[PDB]
């Protein structure tokens, strides 16, 4: 197997999916939707950026929603002039769980990514026990497609080491 | 006395944007709120490109910077401009001349705004070096203001995922 076997994000990603969701005030049942961006080039894929998107879907109907494609190639223009190392890698949902339009917005991304995409699911509600993160890739299974869990880590370079260290600090004391 | 609040997300995003810079110096925007006269919340930034004037009022593209304010606004981040940050690769926290005309360049659009200087070289675990200036109104032409960093309860959660066993 020549597969991606593992997934690390950057804590930033978590906390800019977080924001997204809390400064959208997204409200239940919906979800915010953004692209994730970093290196997927090898079998472990690190996420360590992402941006929001405009994302609209119909509550009555499944098949029914809309991403601005416009948006994310002027947004992912801006940041190649940033940082050309963060490529688009593939998207994220505050979920919490898979939705039954993921394979098909999975398929949207697979125009703008050069791997495979991974979807990268932010659970910003944080009501399971383990990570706030679930890792998937698209595969062919029996023939159908099929999402693949991968497993995931948080990891920090050493910036954000020392930025989540900062920020927590007045809780380790306590 | 005057206090600049930093966000989990707007601290995270300069220490990763200064340490991609180096050797070089980077710079972005700074978004938030002003609260009242001592108080500023910083609730994000987004860096702006690398140009060859250096960091100056010069780098300052407007187009990429409406460009990406207006897509902000599409998603949920319509804050204010409150000042702006540059990152000093190993030379550490203050304001240069130049620094301290592209302050005053703010400050005539809004006399509130803020400097904020970071150096990702001399940054390390558990020192993170960093300041905040605004001008003076013999003098000296500026000074430093007090930096807390503001997070929620949610964000609190979340930050402990990266050493989760602990």
């Amino acid at each position: 197997s020549l597969q991606h076997e593992k997934v690390t994000i950057a804590p930033l990603v978590l906390l800019s999916a977080l924001d997204h969701y809390e400064r959208t005030q997204t409200k239940e049942n919906k979800r915010c939707v953004g692209v994730i961006l970093g290196d997927a080039n090898s079998s472990t894929i690190r996420v360590t950026n992402s941006f929001a998107l405009p994302f609209e879907e119909d509550e009555k109907n499944s098949d029914v929603w809309f991403l601005d494609h416009n948006y994310i190639e002027n947004m992912n223009e801006m940041c190649k002039k940033i940082n050309a190392k963060e490529k688009l890698i593939g998207w994220y949902h505050s979920g919490p769980k898979l939705r039954a339009s993921d394979l098909k917005i999975n398929e949207l991304f697979k125009k703008y990514t050069q791997n495979n995409p991974l979807l990268l699911i932010v659970d910003v509600k944080q009501q399971g026990v383990g990570l706030p993160t679930d890792a998937y890739v698209a595969i062919e299974q029996v023939t159908e497609k099929t999402f693949l869990h991968l497993p995931c880590t948080i990891e920090a370079e050493e910036a954000e080491e020392i930025g989540v260290e900062h920020l927590l600090r007045d809780v380790l004391e306590v | 006395k005057e206090t600049v609040y930093i966000s989990s997300i707007a601290l995270l995003k300069m220490l990763k944007h200064g340490r991609a810079g180096v050797p070089m110096e980077v710079m972005g925007l700074m978004l938030g709120e002003f609260v009242d006269d001592y108080t500023v919340n910083v609730v994000d930034v987004f860096a702006m490109p690398q140009s060859g004037t250096g960091v100056s009022v010069e780098a300052v593209d407007d187009v990429f910077q409406a460009k990406m304010m207006d897509m902000l606004k599409q998603t949920g981040r319509d804050q204010m401009v409150v000042g702006w940050y540059h990152s000093h690769p190993g030379f550490g926290c203050w304001l240069s001349s130049v620094d301290v005309n592209t302050q005053k360049s703010f400050e005539q659009l809004n006399s509130r705004a803020v400097a904020v200087v970071v150096d990702p070289i001399q940054s390390v675990k558990g020192k993170v070096v960093i300041d905040a200036f605004r001008l003076i109104d013999l003098n000296r032409h500026y000074y430093s203001l007090n930096i807390d960093y503001h997070k929620t309860a949610k964000e609190t959660k979340m930050l402990m995922n990266l050493h989760k066993e602990q």
